[PDB]
């Protein structure tokens, strides 16, 4: 494949709703705004790891 | 300590404070200026004094100054609290423009200070009240009337009719046969009169042709009315000719379709699939909704027009005319909805397109 | 510099959209045919004043194989549009306006004389459908299978540009299935009523025959009306009940199949079996359509590939890679799927061949004007507008230049 | 899968704060465009105190540099045995308008006007006058063969019938 | 078996149709229009996102209302993110940090190249022909 990065989704974690919020991906909104784009796995349940010890 | 909530109409403005039941100021949209400016009640008075102008006008505003005094006089002398302190919810008729939006929110930020705001659509306000997550909503104000569908909260903009039919048409109708009868209403006091006569008498007919009848034959149907002067008037058949022209414009003289017409077409305009949804879960909203007797002959119109399998059912909430800002006041105390304000530091950094951004 | 006040405006055979500048979805879309009566003439337009009937009012449409032919009609069209739905000065928004791919020449040049001279806008701008739609999806080189009321067309798109030399059409479109379906009815021997003439219906049971009164307060009305009733009514029923098959159109394996059950506005209702599955087979089989012997005509798989088979060679692995369904038409049920399927087997293995995921009424119909509102939204955009001191000179010789 | 926004609130708690700040006033105002050769005006949304920049997005309008010439030139260097003046000068303009875009020219190329060229004639040509005039210009101190046969050769797999590929894949297949 | 595959060889014909010749090349800096593309496909994006977010709030501010006006009754006895993450801190991965999808930016210099979809070409150039 063509193999861009700014097209990749990876798994990140927030700090206020502390938790793993499975694959997302940053970008930029209209005026100002950045935004997190989220895709989709059928093992979202199990994405809860946290501190990765 | 709660946020305010300013429902803006061509008729009627009301405004309250989020979690009440009922507003807590209610006054008539008009701004007075000399031949200082006056608004509502004291300019009403002062009208034959004072020179009047309406700064909205089939749910759009027109003058934007005149706005802007309607806005100070409700915060400052209705509600008597400072706008900075609270949060705004505000409300917007279907298919508002918007420049509209825009110029809303930069005088609502810049003028005001308001530390946050949103904007809402009244039609899903109405359904809010109403406790329904699918339906169609049938809204008659003052000035116009409009028939909008959604799905699970969503209004599809293009399913959306429009109908320049309202309360005051019926008022300067009924005024009309009045007079043809026999009386004389010209100015504006004997139009006011006469907007309490057609608050205080008419209804809607069930079967037009037997009333007609009736009333052509039998007393039944008369009735008596006393002025301010303590003269009294007779008025008879005029009680349901008047409401008739909803579901008849021809009266008015408007090549248009009535209002169970423009429902059907708006229902049948949207998908195949959620059509049974909307039928069963129609809802009537403002004031000229009003009148006695209304559900059963929209809902007899409705079945003679759709298909015999589907099951249709009207909802007319005893106080529907307030329903609009019942249910921004229901949405303002919610705890999901405080994540969606619009934020002072917003506005600053993105500019008005922020509510083009959010207020949905 | 993206938000400049600006309106944009497609125009189909079906129905007129129109919105503003950086929406989502257009905010008015109101049906193309309007009524016209003789002694200039007078003109009833919207749906309100449509459905009312009248004596010796016609129904007539401007566009003719989606070039716009009678002026007048289409002059009268804009000017209810600004009127009633914009409700503001159009000397005041720049206007952005879609086109057919195969427009004329002479055509775009007096429509924006007509724009610039009558209407008196600030700025304008004209592009093809086939490039809106590709903007829309976000694809600047791809294959537009567009299927409307008209023409099935298919038109391959590069760098943004439209290659004329690809384009290919059919007939068979929505009119094509709406001609099918009075065929049916006809051999059934059901009646149609449109809902005009009714005044009211009671309930019959399924097959009996119908029982209604008639409004004796009517005046006559003409034949294209009442015609043009007949095919909304026709146009409900294809939405409600046909369906494609999977695979080839086989009898005995569709007699197997549940039916469906539908009501005319005279409270007539029957259930529909094969019926309603042999006849979408049409469009993608056309020979053994009764009455249709001539073969010429292409499916719409065999349209496709035959559009992309006369195309550069390096260029038809960017085509196939991805294939943009669009129009109306599109919207049976099970259409995309034989589509894909039939195109998946037919493309050589070695290119990979990709369908765009946009299976929804909203987008699957107004793609083009979405498509309009994003080019309008780009900053970089706002230097190609043709200005009305570019009117003066460039308006005949740079239109032209501007808009290839 | 959903996205979320961004946003300050979720609570009441910034009372303060956003209690002791003012925003900085907005206005609709019209702006010059230097992309823009006629000087038209277009109206705008944009802080009130950036009034008269230039637009930024101006930094953008950048174009592919393609050679001029003469008759003089043409006389001299240019001139071919195959080509009329004028049909070159079509080809030039076409390259300037679509930006060297082939394939767009040849689909835009006046075919009945001038006898039919293929894409790699047309590319031929425009590089031999470039070079030739480069060459020239310059102070003292392509292939067109292959692209046809690479051409020709994946037209040829194009058409190859569905059981000629199955025999090739099983050809491939017994070699490991 | 193997004078058949010689004989196959010879069949399909590397003189005939198996494997291809390199595609040539002429470089060339991006323009306004390729500028416009990208814009336009940044655009598009950030429509579809918005809408499909659109949808999602309008549903779930529904639900609230409704489970709000039931309990209601019974009593007669995700979609955002804080400011903070939003501007700061950069996601390091540990053992570089995550992109960032921008608008397009002016070119400050002559060192942007025009790409485009030979695709099946693979790219970048050959470094070892045979002796030609
Ligand atoms: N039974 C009734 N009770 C009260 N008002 C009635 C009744 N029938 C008709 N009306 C008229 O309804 C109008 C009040 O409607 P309402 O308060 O909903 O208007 P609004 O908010 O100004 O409208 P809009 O937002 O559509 O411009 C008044 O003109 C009143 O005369
Ligand atoms: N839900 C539906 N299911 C099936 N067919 C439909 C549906 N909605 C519309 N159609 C068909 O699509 C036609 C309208 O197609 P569309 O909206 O693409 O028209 P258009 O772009 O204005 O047409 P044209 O380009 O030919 O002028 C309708 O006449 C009907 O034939």
């Amino acid at each position: 494949g063509l193999g861009d990065v700014r097209y990749r989704y990876c798994l990140t974690t927030l700090t206020v709703p502390q938790r793993c919020i499975g694959f997302a991906r940053r970008r930029v909104g209209r005026g100002g705004r950045v935004l997190l784009d989220r895709a989709h796995s059928d093992y979202d349940s199990v994405f809860h790891h946290l501190d990765l010890e | 300590i709660a946020a305010l909530v300013v429902d803006n109409g061509s008729g009627m403005c009301k405004a309250g404070f989020a979690g009440d039941d009922a507003p807590r100021a209610v006054f008539p949209s008009i701004v007075g200026r000399p031949r200082d400016s006056y608004v509502g009640d004291e300019a009403q008075s002062k009208r034959g004094i004072l020179t009047l102008k309406y700064p909205i006008e089939h749910g759009i505003v027109t003058n934007w100054d005149d706005m802007e005094k309607i806005w100070h006089h409700t915060f400052y002398n209705e509600l008597r609290v400072a706008p900075e302190e609270h949060p705004v919810l505000l409300t917007e008729a279907p298919l508002n423009p918007k420049a509209n939006r825009e110029k809303m929110t930069q005088i609502m930020f810049e003028t005001f200070n308001t530390p946050a705001m949103y904007v809402a659509i009244q039609a899903v306000l109405s359904l809010y009240a109403s406790g329904r997550t699918t339906g169609i909503v049938m809204d008659s104000g003052d000035g116009v009337t409009h028939t909008v569908p959604i799905y699970e909260g969503y209004a599809l903009p293009h399913a959306i009719l429009r109908l320049d039919l309202a309360g005051r048409d019926l008022t300067d109708y009924l005024m009309k046969i009045l007079t043809e009868r026999g009386y004389s209403f010209t100015t504006t006091a004997e139009r006011e009169i006469v907007r309490d006569i057609k608050e205080k008498l008419c209804y809607v007919a069930l079967d037009f042709e037997q009333e007609m009848a009736t009333a052509a034959s039998s007393s039944s149907l008369e009735k008596s009315y006393e002025l301010p002067d303590g003269q009294v008037i007779t008025i008879g058949n005029e009680r349901f000719r008047c409401p008739e022209a909803l579901f008849q414009p021809s009266f008015l003289g408007m090549e248009s379709c009535g209002i169970h017409e423009t429902t059907f077409n708006s229902i049948m305009k949207c998908d195949v699939d959620i059509r049974k949804d909307l039928y069963a879960n129609t809802v009537l909203s403002g004031g000229t909704t009003m009148y006695p007797g209304i559900a059963d002959r929209m809902q007899k119109e409705i079945t003679a027009l759709a298909p015999s399998t589907m099951k249709i059912k009207i909802i007319a909430p005893p106080e529907r005319k307030y329903s609009v800002w019942i249910g921004g006041s229901i949405l303002a105390s919610l705890s999901t909805f405080q994540q969606m304000w619009i934020s002072k530091q917003e506005y600053d950094e993105s500019g008005p397109s922020i509510v083009h951004r959010k207020c949905f | 510099g993206d938000e400049v006040g600006a309106l944009v405006f497609d125009i189909g055979s079906y129905t007129v959209r129109a919105g503003y500048a950086g929406e989502d979805c257009p905010k008015v879309d109101f049906p193309t045919a309007i009524g016209m009566v003789v002694e200039g003439p007078t003109y009833y337009i919207d749906t309100n004043a449509l459905r009312v009937p009248r004596e010796n009012m016609e129904a007539i449409s401007p566009l003719k194989n989606g070039m716009v032919e009678d002026w007048d009609s289409f002059q009268a069209i804009l000017d209810h549009t600004y009127k009633m739905h914009v409700k503001s000065e159009a000397s005041l928004h720049p206007v952005l306006m879609s086109e057919a791919p195969w427009n004329t020449r002479a055509k775009r040049e007096k429509l924006t004389e007509l724009m610039f001279e009558h209407y008196n806008i600030p700025a304008f701008f004209l592009c093809k459908t086939a490039v809106l739609t590709a903007f829309a999806n976000g694809r600047s080189t791809g294959l537009i299978l567009d299927s409307g009321a008209t023409h099935t067309t298919a038109i391959p798109v590069h760098d943004g540009y439209v290659l004329q030399q690809g384009i290919v059409k059919s007939p068979l479109a929505g009119d094509f299935i709406t001609m099918q379906c009075r065929e049916l009815f006809q051999e059934m021997n059901i009646e149609l009523v449109p809902p005009y003439m009714i005044a009211s219906k009671e309930a019959v049971r399924e097959g009996s025959p119908a029982n209604w009164k008639r409004k004796e307060k009517l005046p006559q009305v003409t034949r294209s009306w009442h015609n043009y009733m007949c095919n909304c009514v026709i146009q409900d029923f294809q939405a409600s009940v046909l369906q494609v098959s999977d695979s080839t159109y086989d009898e005995q394996v569709a007699a197997q199949m549940p039916t469906v059950h539908y009501e005319f506005p005279n409270g007539y209702n029957c259930d529909f079996g094969a019926e309603r599955l042999k006849i979408p087979e049409g469009l993608f089989d056309p020979s053994n359509v009764k009455g249709l012997s001539g073969n010429t005509m292409l499916g719409v798989s065999h349209v496709v590939t035959t559009s992309v088979g006369m195309c550069d060679i390096d260029i038809r692995p960017g085509l196939y890679g991805s294939v943009i369904v669009a129009g109306g038409n599109t919207l049976i049920q099970s259409f995309t799927d034989r589509l894909n399927r039939e195109l998946s087997q037919k493309t050589p293995p070695s290119m990979r061949l990709k369908l765009i995921a946009n299976n929804t009424t909203v987008e699957r119909r107004f793609s083009s004007w979405i498509g309009g509102s994003i080019l309008a939204s780009l900053g970089t955009f706002q230097q190609m507008w043709i200005s009305k001191q570019e009117y003066e000179e460039g308006g005949k010789q740079c239109v032209e230049r501007k808009c290839p | 899968p959903l996205l979320p926004s961004d946003t300050g609130q979720g609570y009441r708690t910034v009372k303060a704060k956003l209690g002791s700040k003012k925003v900085r006033p907005w206005k609709w105002m019209p702006f010059t465009n230097p992309a823009r050769k006629d000087g038209a005006m277009f109206f705008h949304w944009r802080r009130a105190a950036e009034e008269g920049k230039d637009y930024p997005f101006a930094r953008f309008n950048k174009t592919v540099q393609v050679p001029v010439y003469s008759e003089q030139e043409y006389q001299l260097y240019l001139h071919d045995d195959a080509w009329t003046k004028a049909e070159t000068d079509h080809l030039f303009d076409l390259s300037r308008r679509f930006d060297l875009r082939f394939v767009v020219i040849h689909d835009r190329y006046d075919h009945q006007q001038f006898k039919k060229r293929s894409v790699e004639d047309l590319k031929e040509r425009y590089y031999h006058i470039c070079a030739k005039l480069a060459n020239v210009r310059a102070v003292p101190g392509f292939d067109a063969g292959h692209e046809r046969r690479r051409k020709e050769q994946l037209e040829r797999l194009y058409n190859r019938t569905p059981e000629q590929v199955a025999e090739e894949e099983y050809l491939l297949q017994e070699l490991r | 078996q193997v004078h058949q595959r010689i004989a196959e060889l010879r069949k399909a014909g590397l003189w005939s149709q198996r494997r291809l010749p390199k595609l040539q090349e002429a470089p060339r800096p991006k323009s306004h229009w390729d500028y416009l593309l990208e814009e336009m496909q940044w655009m598009a994006t950030d429509f579809a996102q918005e809408r499909r977010w659109k949808v999602a709030a309008a549903k779930k501010l529904v639900r609230t209302v409704v489970r709000h006006h039931e309990e209601k009754q019974l009593r007669e006895e995700l979609l955002t993110y804080t400011r903070e993450d939003a501007y700061s801190m950069e996601y390091v991965y540990e053992d570089e940090v995550m992109p960032l999808w921008t608008p397009p930016t002016p070119p400050q210099d002559d060192s942007d190249i025009y790409l485009d979809s030979v695709m099946c070409l693979m790219y970048e150039a050959t470094p070892i022909p045979e002796a030609k």
